[PDB]
RNA sequence: CUGGGUUUGACAUGCACAGGACGCCGGCAGAGAUGUCGGUUCCCUUGUGGCCUGUGUGCAGGUGGUGCAUGGCUGUCGUCAGCUCGUGUCGUGAGAUGUUGGGUUAAGUCCCGCAACGAGCGCAACCCUUGUCUCAUGUUGCCAGCACGUUAUGGUGGGGACUCGUGAGAGACUGCCGGGGUCAACUCGGAGGAAGGUGGGGAUGACGUCAAGUCAUCAUGCCCCUUAUGUCCAGGGCUUCACACAUGCUACAAUGGCCGGUACAAAGGGCUGCGAUGCCGUGAGGUGGAGCGAAUCCUUUCAAAGCCGGUCUCAGUUCGGAUCGGGGUCUGCAACUCGACCCCGUGAAGUCGGAGUCGCUAGUAAUCGCAGAUCAGCAACGCUGCGGUGAAUACGUUCCCG
């Protein structure tokens, strides 16, 4: 049983793939219902797009932290982690276009002194 | 003065560790109101001594006092007269027993406390000031374990109403890393014509106690 | 990063139906916050009335009308000698492809009418033939230019 | 801080909005904490100090 | 929603009144309410820190406090 | 039985607590268990509004307080003053139950 | 401050002359202080250890003043790359070398040649959280395969294999190669890879500048008073109105509003508190309380921008809620001069604001979010901590500022 992870700045998934119809068994509902946003439909199926396989394998996911896009890069990672553990044939012509390497960029650290990240108040030029 | 901040409380929660404490619930409040209180106390009292640090852990309500001198002789004369005194001034202010345990520190040119208490005094001593800052930093740093002090005279020193800040350091007394564990004194003299403030620092060695 | 040089460039995707590098940037433009898919679709849609419209290719059109809607020089504020003047600048290739697509935006909801469809496709037409609401906006931007350029001189 | 304050809030009255925090180590009525017991200035002194945990003033 | 406040302080003082059932005026730093039956019949002495102004009382009066008749302040116009 | 459950605030209390208290069963003599530790206690809520013009910078509840739960062996008299003795690290909201 | 107490005191103490009553529980004069009252009428024992009433005594108490006497500390030049010390040499000298000069870097980290040889202070350096893996790994929590399930709860057996869990370690060291590099540093690209060239910014604010806020965090000698400026309380107000101004909500609408319905997560705290099914309401709330020192229960199985439906058709309007009369709710002995909130109604400036000014190159500034302690009570929409979706641009330091 295949079992991989894929994890956002902040949203984590575990994610197992199988061989069938297109289809992201979800917590409760599917990946139309659960991503109406039309946009991190394509974006979740962007390394299964570059080589199309989504009508091929079925996903099953089960996903927390972040918000909708962010469970969305976190299966999409998934997925990209999940497609080696059947055929690495593909491994390269996903590395070309850049997956399975989670973008380092995320919050930084701010505190008192400050109000905002990096940011502070107007100073008027007096 | 910029932000020189005590060192000593930067690696306590990594490095080294805390003087006084204790749990409490809902009880912290009363239990600071003793501790301030005999704070208060055995600094007019026991200062004479050359107290360094007053660990004040807590028991189940009774007592948990430790203390560090540096004169071992003169704040115990005569078993009960002298020694059995603050204990007993004590218990007179806390109505709760202390079982005080009075141990020696390794040694007192090492301590922070104890130098900047002997500073304090040699400049009372109406000797000149930069030699007596001289003889204490050469008395701190022979080696004991020592590898750099820091001592900063500040107030109306040179018997005027001036005000003055001498500066002298040996060795390497790194501020900017946390494996140094320096320690740091703090206390204030009053001279006949004004109060004078010394700041010290001691840095042992580069020890992570992992 | 800023004003120490242009940092790492970014690539752009491109689209297969008309295979152009400007009917991307334009779209990843309009994709505004929570609004991707009705924007999108409007575009699209837009996209095939103009060249119904115009019988042309849907991208010649917009390439010749961005030299229609090129304009010569900007309005700025340069305060100098206790005064202040409209000094402008040259226009630059990058800058004027980027201010030619942000007028249009910004024109394109100046109309209050609520056809959406409308309002994107009825204005590139005016565009092109040389009456476009962008086109005619231009002309300000530039009169002010021509007059304060009493003092613009200075390079500023 | 005053001298009169500090016994009253610690003394027992026959009322409840009698009571105050009154920080003990002063006497400073403002930010006295409940978990902490100081006020602001007396207990961002023991957190630069690394006296207490949930310290960090980062960010300039 | 007729549970406004009780005013302690007036409820007990007119309950000793009314165990002996007189008509007297209450010496009492009470301008808060007056909200309870309780309180007709007799006399009490508003508070609203300068001085008071004595009034009747009888039964069909519900529905303010005891210090909102008259402000600290006098309207004359002039 | 009897099971002991220690906090932190700062990531190594935990830890610098529990390599300390669940030694002591065994400096006394009793078999223990290895190391069991729960995430935290989140418990959402959300219920604030902003000045809506200036509003950025989104940002919610970092913070992190691990537990550490392991159960204990053989209780005798001695066992108890273990940690009520000190609690040096300040954060350990401890619990035996 | 308007008026009234105590005026050796409200809060501590060393000695005199005197006591077992002080201390407490209730009413009373009451605006309260405070006084008169009722009850208790000492714990030890002859000497007083603890108690205080007043009586004499030095004293408590100064929030009475100065950050120009000080100790001690936000914010800034600045996270800017520089500042000093030992010896030597040189000039009668203030003093110079080191630290001028070549490169890369944010940098004085490096070296080169030079009367220089070394070192300190910052940087450098170490590391928390974050970015990926392995060892250790099952509760109150997840669930593959087995069962129980029926819809508010893996709730209940089993699997540590899955991540969340977090002690250690591998892992990003210009480490290797290709071209440029005195063949010296260093740099562009290529690689495994999660991170590659101080990943991310941080605690770190250096010798010092501005006698930089603060004698109101606290200590402090001099100056001034103590039947008072000490101290108690009923009440007044520091929020009064048309204003010069400020980090700056609500809005000005089709990238907007209204209602009925509607999914995720990131994820603090609870012992005199959060507080559910259901009954009470159109709403602030009320009688009640399973659960709770808590991966459980509680802010509910736990929002919205966005998302699929009905509509206003570009306007001082159904957006906008200030103010006002009235039901009032809320916590408070107290909501009246004076807090927060729903609702019935009256329904204001304002149609994206001129000269000007200000934040912002990567999850940064906007477009929907958060609050604990500071409170018994709320201005809390400004703060100390802080999740999510996600674009725009880049000729160079000529130009304003440092
Ligand atoms: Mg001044
Ligand atoms: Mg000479
Ligand atoms: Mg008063
Ligand atoms: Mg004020
Ligand atoms: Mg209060």
């Amino acid at each position: 049983p295949i079992q991989t992870v894929g994890r956002r700045k902040e949203a984590v998934v575990r994610v197992r793939l199988v061989p069938g119809t297109g289809q992201f068994n979800l917590d409760g509902r599917t990946l139309e219902n659960y991503f109406p946003n039309k946009v991190h439909q394509q974006l979740i199926k962007a390394p299964l797009v570059t080589v199309d396989r989504v009508d091929q394998f079925d996903i099953y996911a089960h996903l927390d932290g972040g918000g909708p896009s962010g469970q969305a890069g976190a299966l999409r990672l998934a997925i990209a982690r999940a497609l080696i553990l059947v055929q690495p044939e593909d491994r390269p012509a996903l590395k070309k276009a850049g997956f399975l390497t989670r973008d380092p960029r995320a919050i930084e650290r701010k505190k008192y002194g400050l109000k905002k990240a990096r940011k502070a108040p107007q100073y008027s030029k007096r | 003065m910029g932000q020189k901040i005590n060192p000593h409380g930067f690696r306590l929660g990594i490095t080294t560790e805390w003087k006084s404490r204790w749990y409490a619930d809902k009880q912290y409040k009363d239990y600071v109101k003793e501790d301030v209180a005999i704070r208060k106390l055995l600094a007019t009292g026991l200062e004479r001594a050359g107290i360094a640090d007053v660990e004040i852990e807590r028991t189940r309500d009774r007592v948990r006092v430790d203390i560090h001198t540096a004169r071992p002789g003169i704040v115990i004369g005569r078993r009960g007269t002298e020694a059995d005194r603050i204990r007993a001034d004590l218990e007179k202010l806390t109505g709760k027993q202390v079982q005080l345990n009075i141990l020696e520190v390794k040694n007192p040119e090492s301590q922070a406390q104890l130098v900047a208490q002997g500073v304090a005094e040699q400049l009372s001593n109406r000797v000149a000031f930069r030699r007596a800052m001289r003889k204490a930093i050469q008395s701190a740093m022979r080696q004991p374990n020592v590898k750099g002090i820091r001592v900063q005279c500040s107030g109306r020193l040179g018997g005027a109403e001036m005000s003055r800040s001498e500066f002298y350091r040996e060795g390497r007394v790194p501020l900017h890393t946390l494996r140094a564990d320096i320690d740091y004194g703090l206390y204030e003299a009053k001279t006949t014509f004004g109060r004078i403030g010394v700041k010290v620092w001691i840095y042992k060695g580069d020890i992570v106690g992992g | 990063m800023p004003r120490k040089g242009p940092a790492p460039k970014r690539p752009l995707v491109n689209d297969p139906v008309y295979g152009s590098q400007l009917v991307t940037q334009l779209v990843n433009k309009v994709l505004l916050e929570g609004k991707k898919s009705l924007a999108e679709r409007i575009v699209y849609g837009a996209l095939e009335q103009a060249r119904e419209k115009t019988g042309t290719d849907p991208v010649v059109t917009l390439k010749r009308a961005l030299d229609n809607v090129k304009p010569a020089l900007e309005v700025r504020s340069r305060r100098v000698g206790g005064a202040t003047y409209q000094v402008p600048v040259e226009v630059r290739p990058d800058r004027s492809t980027t201010l030619a697509l942000r007028w249009l935006v910004n024109f394109s909801r100046q109309r209050r009418e609520k056809t959406m469809v409308e309002r994107l496709a009825n204005e590139i037409l005016d565009a092109s033939n040389g009456l476009g609401a962008s086109v005619k906006r231009r002309e300000d931007t530039h009169k002010m230019a021509e007059a304060n350029r009493a003092f613009a001189h200075y390079r500023w | 801080a005053k001298k009169a304050l500090v016994h009253k809030a610690n003394k027992k009255p026959k009322f409840a909005v009698r009571a105050y925090t009154r920080c003990n180590k002063c006497g400073r009525p403002h930010s006295v904490y409940r978990k902490f017991g100081l006020c602001r200035i007396c207990l961002r002194e023991m957190a630069h100090a690394g006296e207490l945990p949930g310290v960090q003033k980062s960010s300039w | 929603k007729k549970g406004p406040f009780v005013d302690d302080h007036l409820l007990k003082k007119v309950d000793v009144q009314n165990e002996k059932n007189t008509k007297q005026v209450i010496k009492t730093w009470s301008r808060r309410s007056t909200i309870i039956p309780d309180f007709i019949g007799h006399t009490f002495a508003v508070h609203d820190g300068r001085k008071h102004v004595p009034v009747f009382v009888t039964e069909a009066m519900v529905g303010h406090k005891l210090g909102e008749f008259a402000p600290t302040r006098t309207f004359k116009g002039h | 039985k009897i099971r002991i459950r220690l906090k932190a605030y700062d990531h190594e209390a935990i830890d610098a607590s529990a390599r300390k208290i669940v030694e002591t069963v065994t400096r006394t003599g009793a078999s223990v268990v290895g190391p069991v530790p729960l995430p935290t206690e989140k418990n959402v809520y959300c219920v604030i509004r902003s000045p809506h013009k200036y509003k950025d910078s989104r940002e919610h509840f970092e913070m992190r307080t691990h537990k550490r739960l392991i159960d204990i062996l053989d209780p005798t008299p001695k066992t108890v003053d273990a940690l009520m003795r000190i609690d040096l690290p300040a954060s350990v909201d401890v619990n035996i139950q």
